[PDB]
C-alpha cells in the first residue's frame, strides 16, 4: 500500500509522521491488512449488524447538575486565559 | 506475615482492632519495596498518601474496610496523574473519580497506586507502556502480559492483595493467566465505564485480579451496578456474589469447542488444560464437545472493530484542553498532528491509522459495519452452544508466558496472544482466567466463558477449583 | 428573465431546554466563559454522554409541527474533525436514521398565492463552543459546546430571496408556536447555510451548487441571495461556468467573497456512537405529543378571523407577532369588543410602544388597561379625541385608562 496512503489517513488522523514512521507503517499496516481479509467469505447479508439488547433507551431529565469547577476544567490546559482555553489563532 | 494473608484473614483482624488500616498499608508498602525494583508494577505510587488517609479511616463494617487495592492507569483517580502510560497524557491529574474508584472509596478501600499497562491499553505484554516495562515475577526474563500488566504482576508478588484493570480483548484474562493470578471480566454492561478512558467503547469492561476467588467475588461485587452516567451500564441487581461463590450446583456441563482443537497450542498448555478437565471430569462436571462454527473470525473481527472505536475515541487527545503539547508549531494543524505523533506511542498510532481507514466511506461497509455484522454471527455461535452447555472452556493463552522482545518484530505476533480471549469481548459475555498449573516454573490459565450476567457461575467453578488446586500458596519472588 | 433559482436551507436550531444535549450543564446566554462546563461536555477521558429526554421530546414535537414523518428507531452517529472549538473530535449527530423526515413547511407568498417547502429531514445533534480571535491567539468558550440542535435541512424547493427569508420568518414562528425554541438569530440560537444553484426556466436538471455560509439576520440572507443569483447568472451568460464552492457574505458591501482558502472538507467517519444505544421513540409517546401540540400560526390564523371576525390583514399582525395574538386576546376577554380593540392595539398602542423602544411583553398598558379604555370609548364616557390623548399618557406614565380620566376631570 502506497505512500499516498499513509499519509493520507495521517492527515485525517493529525499525525505528522516522521520519516522512519512512513516506511515501517507501510509495511505494517499492507500486512495488518492482510491479516485482517478473511471476512468476504462470510455472507452477512440478511444479518443485522451487533448491538447489546436493551428494552428501552436510557434517557436522562433535564435538570442541571452541578458543573465542574472552573478551576479543575483549567488546570491541566496547556495555555489558560481570563477563562479560555488559549490555543495559535485559527482562521 | 499480613501481606501474605487474604481479604478474609485481613479483615477479621481489622474487624476486631488486632490490627489498623496503616499497618496494612505499611505491611504490603514494605512488599512493595522488596519487589518493585525488579517488577515494576507501577506508574505512580500512592502508599504514601493511602498511609495517610487510613488514620482518618474508622468504621470498620464497611465492606472492603481497610483493603489496599492497586489500580490501573487508564482509571481515573482524582487529584493523581492519569497516565494511560502515555507521554500525552503524563502529567495529566485527574480532575474526577471514575464511578468504580468512587464506590470503592466509598467501601473503605485504599487506592495503594496507579499500575503500568500497555499505552491505551493495546497490546498484550505491557511492553508498549511509554515509561518502562513491567516483568514476570515468575521470570524476570518474561512479560506478565497485558494490557493489565501492573495490575496482575503486583497481585501476584502480593504488593497488593487485590486489583483493578480493564479488558477490552482478553486485557485482564491473559495478564492472570501469564502472572498466575485470578482475572474476571465481567458481562459487559455489569460495571460502569465511566471514568475508564476508553478504548473501544463496545468493548471495554473494567474487571478484578485476586488470588482467591472471595477476593475477586467481593470488590467485582463493590464496584458493579448501574450507573447514571453511563448509558451502556446495565438496569440489572448485582448479584450478592460474596455469599454465592461458595455455594455448589450439581450438573453442571463444559463445551469444549470443536473448532479450538485446531488451534495451534503449546504441548505444555495442552496438558495442563486436559489434566484441568479430566480433574473437572472427576468432580462431577459433563464434558461435551460443542461446535461454535464462527470464532475462527474473532479475531480479524475484533481487530477491525476495536482500532476503529479507538481512532474515534482518541481523537480528543489534541493539546487544547489537558494533556501533552508539542513544543514547535506554526499553525493549529501543526500543534495538532506534532502533539499527536510525539504524543502517541506506536502500537496506539499504528490503531488509529487502522481506525480511521475501517471508517472512511467508501470502506466502512466492508471493514467496520461487515465486522459488526460477523460480530453478531459470533455471538450467536455462543447463544445456541450455550443452550447444550453452562460454560465454556478453553485455554486462556495458546501458550507460556513469552519473552521481551518476542512479539515486537511484527506486530500481527502480538495480536495472535488474543486468539482465545477475543471472543468473550466480541459477544459481550463474562469469562474468568483461573490458574491450573506450573509448567516449566510458569503459569498456565484455563478460562471459562459464561452466559450474559452468570459471572456467579464462573466465579463458583474457580472457587472449586481453587480448593482441588491451591494456586494462592503459590508466592514469587520469595 | 431566462433563468431560475434553486435555494435549499440547511438550518440548526437551539432548543430551548435547561440542560446540555448529552450532560446536565446549565444552557444559558453570556455566562463566564467556561463555567457551565462537564468532564463530559468537556471532551475529558473516561466521559460518557447522556441523552436528554426533553431534547428528544422537543424535537419531536419539532418534527410533526413541521408535517415529518417521526421514526421510530434512529441513530446517534459520531461525526468526526478537529477543531478547536470541538472537545471530543467528533460531533454527535444523526446521518442515515435520523429521527424525522418527509415534512414541509407553507409559505404565504406577498401576491396571494401559497407555496410549499419541503423539509428533508429533522435530527438531533449538540453544539460546538465559540472562539474568540485575540491577537496571535484563539480563545475557546465551551459553554455553549454540547447544547441540544435541530438539524433541519430543506429539498431545494424555494425559488426568491424574498422566498428564502419568508420561509425562515415561518420556521422561526413554528418553533416558537410550538415553544420549542426562542430561534432568534441575534442571539444565535438559529444559523443558517444557503445553498444556490441558477436552472434555465422550466429546466428539470440542477445547477452547480453554491454554499453561502454564515449569514446573521434573516435580512442578510434575503440580500446574500439577491447578490449572489446575480453572481451567478452574470458568469452563465458571460459564458463561463459556475464555480462549486463556499463562500461568505459581508454585511457592509452587501456582496458574497470566495475564500482565500482552497480547504476541502474530509471524510466524517461516520458510525454509531458505541456510549449510546439507538433512540427508540415509543409510537405512544409520539401521539401523545400529537394529541397536546400547542396551537400552530396556520391554525391560529383561521381561529381568529372566525372567532373574532378579523380580516386578515389584522389576524395577520397578530400571529406573526405571537405576543400581540396573546394580548389582543387577553383584552377581548376582559371586554368582549374585539373589532375596537385590534382598532386601537394596531392603530394605537403598537406605535406608541414602537416609538418608546418598548415590546408589548412588557407594555405599561396592560391588556385590562386597553379593555377598559375601549370600554370608555364604546360607552361614550370620552371622546375619540380624548381617547387618543390618554392613551399617549397611559404608555407614558403607567395609570389606568380611568385613573387619568379622573385625574384630569372626565
Ligand atoms: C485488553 O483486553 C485489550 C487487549 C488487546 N489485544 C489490545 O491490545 O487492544
Ligand atoms: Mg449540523
Ligand atoms: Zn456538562
Amino acid at each position: 500500500v502506497d505512500r499516498e496512503w499513509v499519509l493520507k489517513i495521517a492527515k485525517l488522523a493529525r499525525l505528522e509522521l516522521k520519516e522512519e514512521e512512513i516506511e515501517v507503517f507501510q509495511k505494517q499496516l499492507s500486512d495488518i491488512l492482510d491479516f485482517i481479509d478473511q471476512l468476504k467469505e462470510l455472507d452477512t447479508e440478511n444479518v443485522e449488524p451487533y448491538i447489546q439488547e436493551f428494552e428501552e433507551t436510557p434517557m436522562r431529565e433535564d435538570e442541571p447538575h452541578p458543573s465542574l469547577d472552573r478551576e479543575k476544567a483549567l488546570m491541566n490546559a496547556p495555555e489558560r486565559k481570563d477563562g479560555f482555553f488559549v490555543v495559535p489563532r485559527v482562521v | 506475615m499480613l501481606w501474605k494473608k487474604s481479604l478474609s484473614e485481613l479483615r477479621e483482624l481489622l474487624k476486631r482492632g488486632e490490627v489498623s488500616p496503616k499497618e496494612v498499608v505499611e505491611s504490603f508498602y514494605d512488599r512493595y519495596n522488596q519487589t518493585e525494583e525488579k517488577v515494576k508494577a507501577y506508574i505512580t505510587p500512592l502508599y504514601g498518601k493511602a498511609l495517610k488517609q487510613a488514620e482518618s479511616l474508622k468504621e470498620r463494617e464497611l465492606p472492603l474496610f481497610g483493603i489496599p487495592i492497586a489500580v490501573k492507569d487508564n482509571i481515573l483517580v482524582e487529584g493523581e496523574k492519569t497516565t494511560c502510560a502515555s507521554k500525552i497524557l503524563e502529567n495529566f491529574v485527574a480532575p474526577y473519580d471514575a464511578t468504580v474508584i468512587e464506590r470503592l472509596k466509598k467501601a473503605g478501600a485504599l487506592i495503594v497506586g496507579k499500575t503500568n499497562l500497555d499505552e491505551f491499553a493495546m497490546g498484550s505484554s505491557t511492553e508498549y507502556s511509554a515509561f518502562f516495562p513491567t516483568k514476570n515475577p515468575w521470570d524476570l526474563e518474561r512479560v506478565p502480559g497485558g494490557s493489565s500488566g501492573g495490575s496482575a504482576a503486583s497481585v501476584a508478588v502480593l504488593s497488593a492483595p487485590v486489583s483493578l484493570g480493564s479488558d477490552t480483548g482478553g486485557s485482564i484474562r491473559q495478564p492472570a493467566s501469564f502472572c498466575g493470578v485470578i482475572g474476571i471480566k465481567p458481562t459487559y454492561g455489569r460495571v460502569s465505564r465511566y471514568g475508564l478512558v476508553a478504548f473501544a467503547s463496545s468493548l471495554d469492561q473494567i474487571g478484578v485480579f485476586g488470588r482467591r476467588t472471595e477476593d475477586v467475588a467481593l470488590v467485582l461485587e463493590v464496584i458493579s451496578g448501574w450507573d447514571e452516567k453511563d448509558s451502556t451500564s446495565a438496569k440489572v441487581p448485582v448479584p450478592e456474589w460474596s455469599e454465592e461463590v461458595k455455594k455448589e450446583v450439581k450438573g453442571l456441563k463444559i463445551g469444549l469447542p470443536k473448532e479450538f482443537f485446531e488451534y495451534e497450542l503449546q504441548p505444555q498448555v495442552k496438558e495442563a488444560f486436559e489434566n484441568f478437565i479430566k480433574e473437572l471430569e472427576k468432580e462431577g462436571f459433563e464434558i461435551k464437545e460443542v461446535s461454535l462454527p464462527h470464532v475462527k473470525y474473532s479475531i480479524p473481527t475484533y481487530y477491525i472493530i476495536a482500532p476503529s472505536e479507538a481512532s474515534s475515541n482518541l481523537a480528543r487527545y489534541d493539546g487544547v484542553r489537558y494533556g501533552y503539547r508539542a513544543k514547535e508549531y506554526k499553525d493549529i494543524f501543526e500543534m495538532y498532528a506534532r502533539t499527536r505523533d510525539e504524543g502517541f506511542g506506536p502500537e496506539v498510532k499504528r490503531r488509529i491509522m487502522l481506525g480511521t481507514f475501517a471508517l472512511s466511506a467508501g470502506y466502512y461497509d466492508a471493514y467496520y459495519l461487515k465486522a459488526q455484522k460477523v460480530r453478531r454471527l459470533i455471538t450467536n455461535d455462543f447463544l445456541k452452544a450455550f443452550e447444550e452447555v453452562d460454560v465454556i472452556a478453553s485455554p486462556t493463552t495458546p501458550t507460556l508466558p513469552f519473552k521481551f522482545g518476542e512479539r515486537l518484530e511484527n506486530p500481527i505476533e502480538m495480536y495472535l496472544s488474543d486468539i482465545l480471549t477475543v471472543p468473550a469481548n466480541l459477544a459481550g459475555l463474562p469469562a474468568i482466567s483461573i490458574p491450573i498449573a506450573w509448567k516449566d516454573g510458569l503459569p498456565v490459565g484455563g478460562q471459562l466463558i459464561g452466559k450474559h450476567w452468570d459471572e456467579t457461575t464462573l466465579l463458583q467453578i474457580s472457587y472449586l477449583w481453587e480448593q482441588k488446586f491451591k494456586h494462592y500458596e503459590k508466592i514469587p519472588l520469595t | 428573465e431566462k433563468y431560475e433559482a434553486v435555494i435549499g436551507l440547511e438550518i440548526h436550531v437551539q432548543m430551548d431546554t435547561k440542560t446540555k444535549m448529552f450532560c446536565g450543564c446549565k444552557v444559558e446566554f453570556g455566562a463566564e466563559p467556561n463555567t457551565n462546563v462537564c468532564p463530559v461536555c468537556l471532551g475529558m477521558p473516561g466521559a460518557l454522554p447522556i441523552v436528554n429526554k426533553r431534547a428528544v421530546e422537543y424535537a419531536i414535537r419539532a418534527s410533526l409541527a413541521l408535517n415529518c414523518e417521526v421514526h421510530e428507531e434512529s441513530v446517534f452517529a459520531r461525526k468526526h474533525y478537529f477543531y478547536p472549538d470541538l472537545p471530543k473530535g467528533y460531533q454527535i449527530s444523526q446521518y442515515e436514521k435520523p429521527l424525522a423526515t418527509n415534512g414541509w413547511v407553507e409559505l404565504n407568498l406577498p401576491n396571494g398565492e401559497k407555496k410549499k417547502v419541503r423539509i428533508r429531514r429533522l435530527h438531533i445533534e449538540e453544539d460546538a463552543g465559540k472562539n474568540i480571535h485575540e491577537g496571535d491567539k484563539t480563545l475557546v468558550d465551551l459553554n455553549r459546546a454540547g447544547t441540544p440542535l435541530m438539524e433541519i435541512v430543506t429539498e431545494p424547493d424555494i425559488r426568491t430571496p424574498e422566498e428564502a427569508r419568508l420561509f425562515l420568518e415561518k420556521l422561526r414562528n413554528i418553533m416558537r408556536y410550538a415553544g420549542v425554541s426562542k430561534a432568534d438569530m441575534e442571539k444565535g440560537q438559529l444559523r443558517c447555510d444557503i445553498n444556490v444553484s441558477i436552472r434555465p426556466k422550466g429546466s428539470k436538471e440542477f445547477g452547480t451548487r453554491v454554499e453561502i455560509k454564515n449569514v446573521n439576520s434573516f435580512r442578510f440572507v434575503q440580500k446574500a441571495l439577491e447578490y449572489e443569483i446575480e453572481r451567478q447568472i452574470n458568469v452563465v451568460e458571460e459564458g463561463g461556468e459556475v464555480v462549486q464552492e463556499t463562500r461568505t457574505f459581508d454585511p457592509q458591501t452587501g456582496k458574497t467573497y470566495p475564500m482565500r482558502t482552497k480547504e476541502e472538507a474530509e471524510d466524517y467517519r461516520y458510525f454509531p456512537d458505541p456510549d449510546l444505544v439507538p433512540l427508540k421513540v415509543k409510537k405512544e409517546w409520539i401521539e401523545e405529543i400529537k394529541k397536546n401540540m400547542p396551537e400552530l400560526p396556520d391554525q391560529r390564523f383561521e381561529r381568529l378571523i372566525k372567532e373574532y371576525g378579523l380580516s386578515e390583514y389584522e389576524a395577520g399582525i397578530l400571529v406573526n407577532h405571537k405576543e400581540v395574538g396573546d394580548f389582543f386576546e387577553e383584552a377581548v376577554r376582559h371586554f368582549k369588543e374585539p373589532k375596537g380593540i385590534v382598532n386601537w392595539l394596531i392603530n394605537d398602542l403598537l406605535g406608541l410602544l414602537r416609538d418608546k423602544g418598548i415590546s408589548i411583553e412588557e407594555s405599561p398598558v396592560k391588556p385590562e388597561h386597553l379593555a377598559e379604555l375601549v370600554k370608555l370609548i364604546k360607552e361614550k364616557v370620552i371622546s375619540t379625541k380624548i381617547g387618543k390623548e390618554v392613551i399617549k399618557e397611559m404608555v407614558e406614565t403607567g395609570k389606568t385608562p380611568s385613573q387619568i380620566v379622573e385625574e384630569k376631570g372626565l
